[PDB]
């Protein structure tokens, strides 16, 4: 609304969880530069009072920071003159069991903020509008229902004066769909499926008229045999972008269920898409399906990035977005043209390339999923060659400073019946690390992409996942935490770590900054958790357990513990 | 099955070598149950009768009320 | 042993939690001073992944510093060279209902070091001394049996080849004893009791010899009524101090049981008492009753902290302890004549002074507790004007730096039955700010004292009691933690606050010091918790509650949450 | 009951008044357990007798077990 916009434009200010409506995750502050960020040391810390992930990042609106924990999902308010004193907190109410149905630790990736209100959601699938400066509740609705396996993890998204929220549950047979609530009352808007009739996944008269190949009306039951799209999955837990001009958001449509996919034939429309609705009645312009019939758990609920740039000379609404997938897309985001379509490392094997011409993935034999199949070394693994982590973008190089994984996977799928509010996976894994690390041993990378064409400017190996993703700031910074308790600042020029501080815990958030009286200030979260800390948080030892994890990260465990707060840093 | 045979645009599923068309009736038949099926559409009407109950009162009473029925 | 004294003759090293023998929880180190203070920060943090109260401090032997957690106590070594690492930790299995014996909070006050070994125990009555490079279990004992109320919270104390442990539970009615071990095996020596026989209190036969009007012979029976010195207290979970040169060890025994002081008519003795016992045999040499039937639950577990001072012109070897019934006591640790006995804030009313003569406190009737009676306006309150904090003593300027609790209370006992693994309290109290605080709401201070007169030097005000202790480095400061979340360091010449830094958490130990490729870091445990933290910890609001610390401590919530760790600060 | 009233050495106690002088036999009297009472000193007993078990074999085998019986 015309509030969130105030305050978009305030300078210092971080009112969006991916910075933006662009969500570029950047920022113009550049006190803090290559030159003095080496005296660059922590300011103050505030513990959550709570374990496992804490995922996200704070908001920052005037002289008032917003801090969310994980699971049971409190909120703190501090008003940074005085960040000792606690000026409202909420803390929900919410039964244990809730924690049973949640597949990847009890996350929660932030808080939003319009009209005054600061949104919060719950993981019992309760939605919150709360007064700002009072922490008094205006609205409080039901979203989703953890019976049926449905949970809320990600951050809400408001754009006008619509809250955008999605529910959590693949892996549960829920069925996905993005859910648009009115800021002011909480009132129901619309509610748009990612499978079964079009007029249930609400699409426009014109949907995908400038690509027709990509597929148009009716694929919502037809790319399925039967009923199975009732329990199929589609569920977007990830991030938006919304471009005001056009009035359309923009997100991607999670994994089909089960993950068995011998027990689900069909390209499973519309799971892995990529979509782009009108904010005001939810209807689709576009949709492009990444990966037709999953076999991998490739989740498509990605960041999505907007930038503006030339393509072959000529300036281009983009979208760039990686996926689990291991591809680095980047469409023109006003009709859905496919412009790039690469790898983002040569592991990737699950195909041999995207067809441009196509536009769908030419898939490698030799690595697909199946029923009485054990496939081995596919790369990328199930967690992805990039997962919920939130990027960067400089807007004067025209660089993307991506946070990735490099796991691969063997993976051997099982029959299961589909009994709600009970797990629906089906397959059995073992993850390890990819084939291109120095030592063969790394697990994460920062890499910095063009995403006009798709190529590689530098890499720097991180030991661990690069979960929690990075922010760029003018000064010349590429910032970000690693698995293993560390806040790294690096040269955006070449990837040289230039500072680098020992958190209590590693991070799965992305940083933020803000300007507090004259002064930029770096804030992380810390709190190691999400789907690769599940054996260290949970104690588990079966290789095999969290969903194939815990083998994968077992050496984790040597360099960090839990925990939960946030540091904030400055000159 | 490299997903470049589309019987259909949009529609470039096939089977793999040895695996059916069809799973009703083969072996990897997932036999759902269609109770059990229905149980989120029978969720998601309960839940949005209960919102709107929620909406209306505050509308028409100045104050929200989440306990409310 | 030897190898205990080679660490505490290395400068930079901190193998003892007091600091050392003597217990002056002081420092040489003098890098960091009052004129570069200001531009100390932070160096790095760890998060021991554990919630509610973290007190005491770590270890520093070598390169290596231990640290340890709150329940289930674990225990992680790192080596300097790269705090990122663990290089080995123990996770103790413990049964959960532990916890339910637990009086308050399920805290650990540290770790000892001795014969290369790490001395460890667990809240559920395990003693152990694992390998101190790597890690491996030496011995592991039975000390405490929590089917009985009896667990485990003080820091074992080593001297020579002796370790000392005293288990917890007076609030259980658990009849207490320091239990003395073999370093190398962990076989029992011996242990002497603070109630019964003479022969299970061990007694040397010159016993008092210098003072016996403080009593000698039968008292362990004979000042109770039957055998209600069974379940009498007197446990002893505090801190210990050692003269090599006597080769007497010292500390306090607890408070009896039960609260409700009609149910157990005599002095008491031994609980209450100041002990000076040979290490070799532990037979007492002297004992020294503060309080003679306790009415007031004021445990006299305090630090003792020796030094050697000119009294009156001449030097003397010395012992002084600031008590929970507020009479800070100065006696000569080689004989027990009582020097010192002053009021350390004139709001103490439970006796109208300390006859030196009689060596016993002068009651008032107007502030004692007793059944069918409310008593009110009680200062101190049971959580006492000085709790399990450690101060520190400048050897320079001849004084200690003590934190101070200044809360008072309200007091009625009711009558209970005694069941072996079952509370017994029998009282119900109500506590509040002392009267003399700036605005009658402060309830703690940092007053600096000399040991000879006992009187005050300066007073520094703080909004909650200064639970965790004070450390002193010869830079001319004062260091100490708040329940609030700070660590602050005051000018030692007149309490003046120089420098300050906004922990994630309260913190309730004491801060430790140590030097590392030449440089000086400071470390303190952060995690609020203990009896202060009690009603934010397992979310009570009845202000009764918590043994009635519940209600006066109500808004420390607003200040802090809870949270687990170490941060770590140099220049 | 001033504290000061001593009629042995180290033994100053004093009933307050109104209150009697022996509370065995009067509205006060606790009434303790004898078993209750003596739990404690079994429970140490039976701990010593583990310990030494746990010792005398690390002893003579040179290697420490804690379970053991
Ligand atoms: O299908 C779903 O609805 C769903 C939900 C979630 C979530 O909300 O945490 C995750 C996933 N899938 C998933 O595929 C995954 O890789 C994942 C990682 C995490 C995390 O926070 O670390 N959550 C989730
Ligand atoms: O009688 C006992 O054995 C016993 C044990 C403990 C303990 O070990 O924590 C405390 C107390 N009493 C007690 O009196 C008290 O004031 C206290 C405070 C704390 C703390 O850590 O904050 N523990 C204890
Ligand atoms: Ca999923
Ligand atoms: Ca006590």
């Amino acid at each position: 609304d015309a509030d969130l916009d105030k305050q978009v434009n305030t300078a210092g200010a971080w009112p969006i969880a991916t910075g933006g409506y662009y969500s570029q995750h950047n920022s113009p502050l550049a006190q803090i530069n290559k030159s003095n960020v080496k005296n660059v040391k922590a300011a103050w810390s505030f513990s959550t009072g709570v374990l496992n992930g804490h995922e996200g990042a704070p908001l920052v609106i005037g002289d008032m920071m917003y801090v969310h924990s994980a699971f049971p999902n409190n909120t703190y308010a501090l008003n940074l003159n005085d960040p000792g004193k606690i000026v409202w907190q909420h803390k929900p109410k919410q039964d244990a069991s809730t924690k049973a149905v949640m597949c990847c630790d009890v996350v929660d990736r932030g808080l939003a903020y319009g009209a005054g209100q600061i949104v919060k959601k719950q993981a019992n699938g309760h939605l919150l509008a709360l007064d700002a400066k009072t922490g008094k509740i205006n609205w409080e609705v039901e979203v989703c229902d953890p019976k049926v396996g449905s949970t809320l993890t990600q951050a809400p998204f408001v754009a006008k004066d619509t809250v955008l929220m999605g529910c959590s549950g693949a892996e549960l047979g829920v069925r996905g769909a993005v859910n648009a609530f009115d800021l002011k009352t909480g009132e129901l808007k619309w509610r748009a499926f990612a499978t079964g009739s079009d007029d249930s996944v609400r699409l426009a008269k014109d949907f995908n008229s400038a690509n027709p190949h990509y597929g148009q009306f009716g694929l919502g039951t037809k790319t399925w045999e039967g009923d199975a799209w009732k329990i199929g999955g589609g569920t977007n837990w990830g991030w938006y972008a919304y471009d005001p001009k056009l009035n359309l958001f923009y997100y991607g449509s999670g994994n089909p269920a089960p993950w068995n996919e011998t027990m689900r034939p069909g390209d499973n429309k519309w799971t892995m898409t990529i979509w782009g609705r009108d904010l005001d009645t939810g209807m689709a312009k576009w949709g492009y399906q990444k990966t037709p019939h999953d076999e991998w758990d490739f989740a498509g609920v990605n960041q999505m990035v907007l930038t503006d740039q030339p393509v072959n000379g000529k300036m281009t609404p983009l979208l760039s977005h990686i996926d689990r997938n291991g591809i680095l897309y980047t469409l023109n985001r006003e009709n859905g043209n496919l412009i790039v379509a690469e790898k983002v490392d040569p592991a990737v094997n699950v195909f041999k390339k995207v067809d441009l011409k196509t536009g769908t993935p030419v898939r490698d034999p030799e690595f697909a999923t199946r029923m009485d199949h054990k496939g081995t070394n596919i790369c990328p693994s199930a967690m992805g060659f990039h997962n919920q982590g939130v990027d960067s973008y400089d807007p004067e190089s025209r660089t993307l400073y991506a946070g990735l994984n490099h796991i691969c996977m063997d993976w051997e799928p099982f029959m299961l019946p589909y009994r709600a509010g009970q797990f629906f996976v089906g397959a059995t894994l073992a993850m390890y690390p990819g084939p291109n690390g120095p030592t063969k041993k790394e697990m994460g990378q920062i890499r910095a992409f063009d995403l006009t064409t798709g190529k590689a400017k530098w890499t720097k190996w991180e030991k661990f996942a690069a979960w929690g993703g990075t922010l760029y700031t003018k000064g010349g910074l590429v910032w970000y935490a690693t698995l293993d308790g560390y806040l790294k600042a690096l040269d955006n020029k070449d990837g040289k770590e230039l500072w680098n501080f020992k958190m209590p815990s590693g991070g799965i958030g992305s940083p933020m900054t803000y300007s507090f009286k004259g002064k930029q200030y770096i804030g992380s979260m810390y709190g190691v958790g999400g789907w690769p800390g599940v054996g260290l948080v949970f104690d588990l030892t079966d290789p095999s357990a969290g969903l194939g994890a815990v083998g994968a990260f077992r050496e984790l465990q040597n360099h960090t513990q839990m925990g939960g707060g946030l540091m904030v840093f400055s000159l | 099955y490299d997903g470049q045979n589309c019987k259909e645009p949009g529609n470039c599923w096939e089977n793999k070598p040895g695996y059916p068309e069809k799973i009703a009736g083969s072996k990897y038949d997932p036999k759902h149950d269609p109770v059990e099926l229905n149980k989120q559409e029978e969720s998601i009407k309960a839940m949005d009768a209960r919102n709107a109950k929620r909406i209306a009162n505050a509308k028409s009473s100045g104050n929200f009320v989440f306990d409310v029925k």
